[PDB]
RNA sequence: AUUCCUUGUCGGGUAAGUUCCGACCUGCACGAAUGGCGUAAUGAUGGCCACGCUGUCUCCACCCGAGACUCAGUGAAAUUGAAAUCGCUGUGAAGAUGCAGUGUACCCGCGGCUAGACGGAAAGACCCCGUGAACCUUUACUACAGCUUGGCACUGAACAUUGACCCUGUGUUGAUGUUCUAACGUUGACCCCUUAUCGGGGUUGCGGACAGUGCCUGGUGGGUAGUUUGACUGGGGCGG
RNA sequence: AUUAAAAACACAGCACUGUGCAAAAUCGUAAGAUGACGUAUACGGUGUGACGCCUGCCCGGUGCCGGAAGGUUAAUUGAU
RNA sequence: GGUGUGAAGUCAUUGAUGCCAUGCUUCCAGGAAAAGCCUCUAAGCUUCAGAUUGUAAGGAAUCGUACCCCAAACCGACACAGGUGGUCGGGUAGAGAAUACCAAGGCGCUUGAGAGAACUCGGGUGAAGGAACUAGGCAAAAUGGUACCGUAACUUCGGG
RNA sequence: UAACGGGGCUAAGUAGUAAACCGAAGCUGCGGCAAUACUAGUAUUGGGUAGGGGAGCGUUCUGUAAGCGGUUGAAGGUGUGUGGUAACGCAUGCUGGACGUAUCAGAAGUGCGAAUGCUGACAUGAGUAACGAUAAAGGGGGUGAAAAACCUCCUCGCCGGAAGACCAAGGGUUCCUGUCCAACGUUAAUCGGGGCAGGGUAAGUCGACCCCUAAGGCGAGGCCGAAAGGCGUAGUCGAU
RNA sequence: ACUCCGAAUACCAGUAAGUACUAUCCGGGAGACACACGGCGGGUGCUAACGUCCGUCGUGGAGAGGGAAACAACCCAGAC
RNA sequence: AACCGACUAAUGUUGAAAAAUUAGCGGAUGACUUGUGGCUAGGGGUGAAAGGCCAAUCAAACCUGGAGAUAGCUGGUUCU
RNA sequence: GGUUAAGUGACUAAGCGUACACGGUGGAUGCCUUGGCAGUCAGAGGCGAUGAAGGACGUAUACUUGCGAUAAGCCCAGAUUAGGCAGUAAAAGCCACUUGAGUCUGGGAUUUCCGAAUGGGGAAACCCACUUACAUAAGUAAGUAUCCUGUUGUGAAUACAUAGCAACAGGAGGCGAACCGGGGGAACUGAAACAUCUAAGUACCCCGAGGAAAAGAAAUCAACCGAGAUUCCGAAAGUAGCGGCGAGCGAAAUUGGACUAGCCCUUAAGCUUUACACACGUUAGACGAACGGUCUGGAAAGGCCGACGAUACAGGGUGAUAGUCCCGUAGUUGACGAUGUGUGUUCAGUGAAAUCGAGUAGGGCGGGACACGUGAUAUCCUGUCUGAAUAUGGGGGGACCAUCCUCCAAGGCUAAAUACUACUGACUGACCGAUAGUGAACCAGUACCGUGAGGGAAAGGCGAAAAGAACCCCUGUGAGGGGAGUGAAAUAGAACCUGAAACCGUGUACGUACAAGCAGUAGGAGCAGGCUGUCCUGUGACUGCGUACCUUUUGUAUAAUGGGUCAGCGACUUAUAUUCAGUGGCAAGGUUAACCAUCUAGGGGAGCCGUAGGGAAACCGAGUCUUAACUGGGCGUU
C-alpha cells in the first residue's frame, strides 16, 4: 500500500496506542494481513483416475438412459433452425451431440443453441455429459471414445 | 472472496439486546453492557432454578409448622407422626390442605399424634 | 519571540528555487521525482 | 567549597548560635602552574552580622479594583465498563460505596471545601530483568585510518673501499662512500600559449637516483569502528 | 534557546612543547586550501590563569626525547 | 457641495541628535572593492573616423507603484498581552528620546447588564510591637534629586 | 459497640441420654438429551483451564441455475409468531423499491467487546470554565425586522519617542464603492480584513531593470578524482 | 552425621478371588516446566511469618452446590 | 533611556503565550548590538565548552529507502 | 345520624425508570457504479536540438479539456451524414440540412514563454546582447551554446613543426515503470551473545545500452566409449561438496526439452542504408435477421397467448427482467493516401581487430570469483613484481607426477529459444464494490502539513424524466416552513435511494419522594391494555438470592490491566518442500516433469517412490558386519 514509511508519532508520551505505519492492517486504509496474490488453483488428476470417472460417466449415462446412440447426426447447412428440427425428431432439446469430427455446418448450427453442444470425442469433458441432460453419440464416436478410455 | 460482517453482525448484537428489554440504562441499551446483562441473567436463573426447589419447601415448612402447632403438635414431631403412619403427602401438599383445608390438616395432625 | 520561519523571496528561492534544483545532479533527482509523483509545484 | 568521628576544642558575637568570625592542628582524606598562599577593585556570587525599614510575623482588620455569584448570548476541557455511587466493625488479591453483620438515611439542586474514590495526566524515570539499545572510556577483543619500517618497482652512470662467489689476479653479484646527470622533484627565474599569481609547453638554475608514489611488509595506532564484559542469588550489587 | 548565570567558560599574564617555510597543524582519496600573501618577537598544540611572594622532593612506572652496542624480529632470499 | 476670492504674510530670540562634515583633532585595532569619471598615450585611423564647444530635432524604453508594516493584513495553528530592520519626534515641566500632563493624529482593546458572600488575583491604610516570620527578611517596607559641607579601614595610588 | 454474625440468651452455655426434624447441584423419584460399550434395549458415563479429539451453524463467492422466486413487491430495515441442544432456521405485518436464490457440491478477505486497536458518529463533564490585558464609558438622534457593539452629535476616558505618521521586508487585493449577513467574527450585528459584484495602482528624474564590484557562487580550457564528481584559471554572476 | 536392638508403614516378588478397559507397546497432536494452601514427616527460620526449601497425601489451579457471618486452597460433597 | 539581556518574586501552568506578563534586575562605545547577503551538514558542522546549538527535535538532525529490522517481551486473537 | 378517639389509608411526581408509539440526529446495511485490481492474446517497445517529458501565460459571445497571437482552431485527402458551434452551462449570436454544416482518420500549416534549453545572464516562465541584412529613426528578421569526431585554414615560445586559434560538417546532451550489462556497495537480521560466516553482491548510488541485453561457435566436456557454440526450462539433487564442519551455502557429470547457425581476419555471415519492384497487413468505416395481442403496473423488457430469427441468445442501453425496441453481435464488406512487414533486386556502408594473436601463457606476493571460507585446492580474474614455448609446441583432464585422451588461449562478428511493460487495443476473472478496490470512482498527488526533501487526506447515489415546486400564506422582499402544484412515491424536495445503532426528544401505561450496594434473578401483589380469567401484553410494591467483563495470575469484587458508547474494519495466511492421517485410483507396481498438443484429452519415461539388506567403504547380498574365528553378537530376512 502506498506510504506508510513514517512511523505516525513517538512510541511513548501522547497517549496513544502504538503504531508504525498508517498502514498497518488495523488501521483504515492500510494492508489486508494476508493479501492474495495470484493462485493456480488446478489439480493433478491421475490418468486413471480421468479414464475411470469418465468410464463411470457413460456407464451410468446409459444406465439412465441419457446416452442416446444415433446410426449418423449430421447437418446439411450450417443452419440453427435444421439442428433444431433434427433435436426435435429425436425428441431432445437439451443434449450433448458427440460426433467422431464436428463438421463446419453442425458446430454453426450448434452455436446460438443454449444446452445444445456439439463436440468431438476428444473435446467430451466429465462434467459436459454430466451437465447436458441427454448425450447424443453417433455410431462411430462411440467405437471411438472406447478406444479413448482404454 | 470478501464478506462483509454487518447483515450477520447486527442480528447477533439485536438478538442479545432484545433479550435485555427492561434492564436499566445501558444495559439495556449498549450491546457491551447488554451482553454481560444477558450472561449474568442467565447465571442466575440456573442458580435459582434450583434454588426455587429450596425456598419453596422452607415455605411450606414454615406454614406446616404453623399449622401443626396451631393443632397442638411440632413440625418436626407431624412428619415423624405422619412417617409412622405410613401417610406419604408431601409437604406441597400438606401446606396447601394447611391453608385451604384446615379441617382435614387437623385430621393429619390427629392421625400423627396416634402414631407418635 | 523570534519563530523559526523569517521568510525572504531570495533566500527562498536560492534554496529551494528551479534554477537551484536544476544546478545540482542531486536537485535534478528531486524535480524528475516530483515530476513523477504528479507534484503540481515542483519548486518554491 | 576539603574534617569521617563532629555541633572537635578554645575565644568572639546572642538571653540562647549544628550557621558566622578568630584561633588551635590527632590534615579520616590540604599542598605548590590539575598551581600554593595572599591580594586593592569588581560580582543580579556563597555564608554571617548590624542599622534603618516594614502586614514577614504576633494576628489579622478595613478599604479600592479584576474574577468568583445572578441575568442574557456564545460555549470548551481532561475523564468515563456500567451504576439505584452512605457510616462503622469485620472480611477479602491482605487499606471496601458495592462482601458480612450492623447503624444511619424522604426526593432533587445551588454556593463552598478537598478527606476518599489507592482521584486525572504520562504502558515508572527509581529497582530488576532482556544472552535489549545507544553513546562514552581504557594497558577488554578484533580490526581499520593515519603515522612509520624495510623489500621491490618507477631507478641510472662512473669510480673508491669492501663481502661473497667464480675461476685463473680474474670476472659475477652484493653492500658502503664519493662523484656525476639523463629519469624524477622544484610551492626559484625567464619566454610563449595569454588581456591569466590556474595549467601546459620551452629555457635555465637549484636539487637528484634522493625525495615521492604503487605493491608487499614489520611496528605503532581508542584517531575511528564493530563487539564482548556468565549464571545462581530470600531484590540487585559485594562476597560465596 | 525552554528548571542551573555560577565558584563553571573566556580573559590579559605565565610556562612547556611543536614548527626553518612545499612550516607544523587541520580540511581533503587527490587536486587544492587554511595556516599566511605570515616566516621563530611568527604560527600551532597543551596546561596555568590579573597582580604579589613563591612554586619543594621523586625519572622506579607510563609518556616523550636521545642513544646505539648486543639480543629478538617481517616481507624477501632460498642452503640443506 | 461647487466655485470665487481672499487679510496679514515681518522681527527677535532659541536652537537640533539635521547641515557644513567623506571635515578638523587625536588614537591604534590602521579603516572595502570595482566602475562611472579625468587624464595619458599604444596598436590603429589621418579630405576621414573621432574629439571639444555650440545650436536645432528627437528620445529616455521595460517592470514595480493599490493596501497592511509598535501589525486582525508579516512570523507566532487563532482577529493570539509575544517577535519584527529603518525614518520622523510638537508644547509645558525636565539633563533627557526618562517621567507626568497635552498637541498633531489615533484609540476605549468585538460579550454585555447586575450584585457587592467566601476565596483568588492586583492594589491602598493600619493600633502596639518590629524579623519574634522564614531554609533564607522571600516578599514588602525603606532609600531615592541638585548644590555645598564632610567622609574610615584599606589600596595596585586609579580607587575605596 | 466492634474478641457470640446480630437480636438477645442463665439456658438460647457446657457435658450427657432418648427420640425427632431441618439441611446440598450428594442419593432417590419422574420426564428428557448425549457419549461409550455391549446385545432399539441394557450397562456405565456426561464439572473443567491449557490442550487433544469429534460434529455442526451462518456468511461471500462458483457450479447446479437461461433453473427456481420477485413490482400481484427482491435484498436490506423493523416488529411478531414459531422450530431446534446450540450456532441459528422458518413464517409473517409494516417499511422498502429490485433483486434474491433451494438442493448438493466447491472455494474462502467466513463470524469481534476488548488489542492505551483504526475511521466516522454521538454521549458524559455542562449549559459548567471562559469570551484574550482593569485605557471607560454616558446620553440624544439616525438607519434597520432588530442597535450596548454600525452611522451621527454632545460629553467622558486612553496613547502621544506612540496605541501617531512613513519606509523596507513579508503578505498579496486585505485598498475603494455598492450590496448581503448563511458561515466567518469567541455575543448581536444594520458592521467587517467575511460573501458577492464593480472599480482602483498613470514616472526620463522614486525603485527595479541597468553599469560596477564585496563576501561568496558558478566556472571554457585546466588540475584532481572508481563513476557521480571535487578544486580552480580566464571569465561570468552576486548588494547589504 | 552413635547403635547391642528395632517396629508400623512403604516397596519388591509370588500365589489366589472378585471388581475394573487396566497395563504395556508403536505412531499423530499438544500443553506445561511462576504453583497455592491444608494435613502428616522434616531442613531452614524464632518447632515466627498468608516465610522458605524438600517428601507424601488432599483441595484449589482447572470445581459449581451446602457449611465455616463474609472466607481459592478448611468440613461435607463432584453440577448432562 | 532606546537597544541587548534574563538575577528575584508573584501570576500563569486545559496559559493572553508550546517559555510570557507585571514589579523589580544586568549590560548599555564594546570581547557591543542590529539589518541584508554569504559559508560550514550529520559521527558531520558550530561551540568564550552547557554534550550547548544545527528549523518549538539532538550522547549523533530530518526525509525516504533497506523495512513487515529484530522483539525468548507486553497486548490482543472474532460462531455453536 | 353526629362528635370524639383509636386504627387504617388511597389521591402528590420537581424529577426519574421501564415498555410502547411517533420522531430527530446519524449514515450503517442492502442494492448500485462512469473507478480500481490481476491477468491473457496482440500491438508498440521509446520520446528529444525538426526543441521532449513537464509546465507558464494566453485563447470562446473561474476551473477543466483542446489549441497557440492562424490560439475549443486553419489547410488538404479520404471516410461519414443531420444536425453543429468543447464541458461546467444555461443563455446569445449563428451555421447547416445530401453534402465545403459538422464529425472521424491521416497528412500538412501555425505552434508565445519556460524547460536539456543551446547568444549571454537569471530568483524557471524573465533581463540584456552581438553579427548580418534590412529599415530611419532608437525598429524588424535571421543567425550566434558546449563538447566529441573529422576536415580546412590560419598559427607561439625556437627553424621546421607542434600547441594554440578560427571556420565548416557530422554527432551528442534531456526524459522515461520495468527488463539488461557494467562500476561501486551497506546494515539491520540469522548464528538464540559475537568477531569468521549470514543477510548479500541484496538495498542503494553511478555509468552505459537495447528492443531486448548478455552469452556464443571449445586452448569445452568426457573417459579410452563418446559428445559437439550460447541461452532458457525439467530432472540428476538438497545429492557431491563447502561450512566458528555452526547458522547455513550448494554444484556437476549425466539426462528430458525449447531453439537451433554459424561466419571471418587473402576481409565472411550478418547488420544498417538506399532505391526499385512486388507481394502482405494495418490505418476513417458500411450493411447487418426476427414480435403482436392481452394482463399487472407510473412505466413492461414481466405474466398469459400465439408467432418469428439464429454462422447473430457476446455485451450494453431503453420508465421493472428484451434473441426479435435501440446500439451492437455472427457474417459479409471497405483505404485515395499514409504507414508497417516480408521477399527479392540494387546501392552505400558497417562488421574489421587485418593477416591467426607475447609483456601473452605461466610464476612470486596481495586480493577476488568459481557451490568450494585456502583447505591437500585444480580452474578463472588481476593490483604488484616477473615472464616462456611457440605444433619437434602449447592448454586442460580438481594437489602433484607419468601415461593417455582431448582441445588450440593471448583477434573478431552472430539470429532463435530468454527478460520486462510505463504505454495502445481487445478480452477474461469462485478479484473489490465507496472504511473495500488505486493514495485518488468525486476537478487528487489536490486540500492540508512541512524551510525543504517529503508526507498526504476526506469527499459516490433525488427521480424514469427536473417534471428541481408557478402561485398563495407566515417571515426580515430572510433562514425555515405550510398550502398549491409536479411525480408511482415528496418521512424521493436538492441537509434528497435504503435509512441500522449509539445518542436526543414528544406522547401514553405502569412504577417511583422511610429508602441503602454489579441493578438482575426466582418468586409476587396491585394497576393498565388486550382477548374471554388455573389467559396474553406492559409495568413491578414487597421477599429470597446475588461484589461487571476481559486480561494476567498461586490467587482478582478487587483499589491490578483494558474498554466513554455505537456502527464499520481489525489477527494462524499463501507458496514450496518433508511427514502423518483420511479418502479415491491403480497395484508389485505406482506416477509422469518440462515440453508438445487439434490444449482440463492425448502424447512426453527424463526422473521419483516401492520392490533388500548389511557395512565407513570396496564390496557382499537373504544375508551381511564384526573377528584370526566366533559357542557368538549387531542389524536384516519373513
Amino acid at each position: 500500500v502506498s506510504g506508510g514509511g513514517a512511523k505516525p508519532w513517538r512510541q511513548k508520551g501522547t497517549g496513544r496506542a502504538r503504531a508504525g505505519t498508517i498502514r498497518s492492517p488495523i488501521w483504515r486504509s492500510g494492508g489486508v494481513t494476508f493479501a492474495a496474490k495470484p493462485q493456480d488453483h488446478s489439480q493433478k488428476v491421475n490418468k486413471k483416475m480421468y479414464r475411470g470417472a469418465m468410464k463411470s460417466i457413460l456407464s451410468e449415462l446409459v444406465r439412465q438412459e441419457r446416452l442416446i446412440v444415433v446410426d449418423n447426426f449430421s447437418v446439411e447447412a450450417p443452419k440453427t433452425k435444421e439442428l433444431v428440427a433434427k433435436l426435435k425428431e429425436l425428441e431432445l432439446t437439451d443434449a450433448l451431440i458427440v460426433t467422431s469430427e464436428v463438421d463446419e455446418n453442425l458446430f454453426l448450427a450448434a452455436r446460438n443453441l443454449y444446452k445444445v453442444d456439439a463436440r468431438d470425442v476428444a473435446g467430451i469433458d466429465p462434467v459436459s455429459l454430466i451437465a447436458f441432460d441427454k448425450v447424443v453419440m453417433t455410431a462411430e464416436a462411440v467405437k471411438q471414445v472406447e478406444e479413448m478410455l482404454a | 472472496p470478501r464478506v462483509k460482517r454487518g447483515v450477520q453482525a447486527r442480528a447477533r448484537h439485536k438478538k442479545v439486546l432484545k433479550q435485555a428489554k427492561g434492564y436499566y440504562g445501558a444495559r439495556s441499551r449498549v450491546y457491551r453492557v447488554a451482553f454481560q446483562a444477558v450472561t449474568k441473567a442467565g447465571q442466575y436463573a440456573y442458580r435459582d432454578r434450583r434454588a426455587k426447589k429450596r425456598q419453596f419447601r422452607q415455605l411450606w415448612i414454615a406454614r406446616i409448622n404453623a399449622a401443626s402447632r396451631q393443632n397442638g403438635l411440632s413440625y418436626s414431631r407431624f412428619i415423624n407422626g405422619l412417617k409412622k403412619a405410613s401417610i406419604e403427602i408431601d409437604r406441597k401438599i400438606l401446606a396447601d390442605i394447611a391453608v385451604f383445608d384446615k379441617a382435614a390438616f387437623a385430621v393429619l395432625v390427629e392421625k400423627a399424634k396416634a402414631a407418635l | 519571540m523570534k519563530r523559526t520561519f523569517q521568510p525572504t523571496v531570495l533566500k527562498r528561492k536560492r534554496t529551494h528555487g528551479f534554477r537551484a534544483r536544476m544546478a545540482t545532479k542531486n536537485g535534478r533527482k528531486v524535480i524528475n521525482a516530483r515530476r513523477a509523483k504528479g507534484r503540481a509545484r515542483l519548486s518554491k
